[PDB]
């Protein structure tokens, strides 16, 4: 019981680390994507 | 303004794309003309030596 308790605790900890590491970068990417639409939409009547 | 100027830059690069495409079109046309003109001169020579061959006959 105790061995597994420790194992799963450590697993969840490392997973939290990895998930946060990915999440922060992807969130900043979302924000840049959003604001870059306003940057682009000065005369963006053509398709691209 | 920066956004308008940079969009005008995207237009500038589309102009560059047009220029390079024009270059490629010119090259293809000129190469085809070279091929055809060489073929026609070859035809002239072919007929000339046919005629000389028949004269010797």
């Amino acid at each position: 019981n105790f061995e597994k308790i420790e194992n799963e605790l450590k697993e969840i900890n490392t997973n939290q680390e990895a998930l946060k590491r990915n999440f922060l970068e992807l969130t900043e990417l979302k924000f840049i994507l959003r604001k870059t639409q306003q940057f682009f939409d000065e005369m963006a009547d053509p398709d691209l | 303004s920066q956004s308008q100027g940079i969009q005008q830059l995207l237009q500038a690069e589309k102009r560059a794309a047009e220029k390079v495409a024009d270059a490629r079109k010119r090259k293809a046309r000129r190469l085809k003309q070279a091929k055809e003109e060489a073929q026609m001169e070859v035809e002239q020579y072919r007929r000339e030596r046919e005629q000389e061959f028949q004269s010797k006959q």
